[PDB]
DNA sequence: ACTAGTAATAACTACTTTATCTTTTAAT
DNA sequence: ATTAAAAGATAAAGTAGTTGAGCCTGGTCATTACTAGT
């Protein structure tokens, strides 16, 4: 509904790995590793960049 | 809210009149002028909470995405109602709750 | 194909005015050339070049 | 009287630059 | 004594560089109207 600010509206994973995960829940996961892992390459182009230049 | 013209449709302005010392709305597209008894003209206000209210509608009754509730009415006592938040998008407003009755179809606060 | 039809309307219309300015009667079949639109279709698709 | 060669048809951060400004000074 | 001239401070805007290493695979590399051989 709208307006809900319950933690189970909001990405709040109650369920472990072994118990498995609802829909919603492993949506909100999707979304957080999707997350992760655009962070992750772009933040290896800039380390990478930073690297050379400080050798140079 | 500043009233307009009559002949040429064009919005009035504030001037001041030296014999009779009075403040008139006047146009300068054309010569209609009209005696002005308000001196509030300008208003600007740096923090406000008005249009917290929103456009309620006749028909927010059968929106399926609102959550229902079962607060106390002010006059019919109706246990079933709607709530929601305030429309505005400040980064400073509050989380007052705003409920919606479905027999009388009126807002009504916490206070 | 719209802009290949265009292209074709555009090479049709300068054989008909060179036919006409050289004053000769076309048969209004060698006017017509379908290579430059099956060209066309067939270097976008395979190059993946969406354009000439 | 026809044919084939054939040649021409991207944001982020930085520096630099320019014109604007204006205050300054000696001149009205 | 006071203000025209103007040299110069500098505020504002236009311009320009540059982006992590390697490795593998496959696909492409124009086009057609003018003028000379038989
Ligand atoms: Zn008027
Ligand atoms: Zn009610």
């Amino acid at each position: 509904t709208k307006d809900d600010f319950s933690p189970e509206s909001k990405g709040f994973v109650e369920n472990s790995y072994l118990r498995g995960l609802t829909p919603q829940e492993f949506f909100f996961h999707a979304m957080a590793g999707r997350e992760g892992l655009i962070d992750t390459a772009v933040k290896t182009a800039e380390t990478g960049y930073i690297q050379r230049r400080l050798v140079k | 809210s500043f009233r307009f013209c009559l002949e040429c449709n064009n919005m009035l302005y504030p001037k001041e009149d030296k014999e009779n010392q009075r403040l008139l709305y006047s146009c300068r597209n054309c010569d209609y002028t009209e005696l002005a008894e308000d001196p509030k003209v300008y208003r600007h206000e740096l923090i406000t909470n008005i249009g917290e209210t929103a456009g309620i509608v006749d028909d927010i009754g059968q929106d399926p995405t609102l959550p229902r509730s079962d607060k106390e009415c002010p006059e019919c006592h109706s246990r079933d109602c709607v709530f929601f938040q305030s429309q505005q998008r400040r980064k400073d407003t509050n989380m007052t709750l705003f409920y919606v009755c479905l027999n009388c179809k009126k807002t009504f606060r916490d206070e | 194909f719209r802009i290949l039809f265009r292209k074709l309307t555009r090479e049709i219309y300068r054989y008909m005015q060179r036919c006409i300015e050289t004053d000769r009667d076309f048969n209004l079949n060698l006017a017509v050339k379908s290579t430059t639109i099956t060209s066309g279709l067939k270097y976008s698709l395979a190059t993946g070049n969406w354009g000439e």
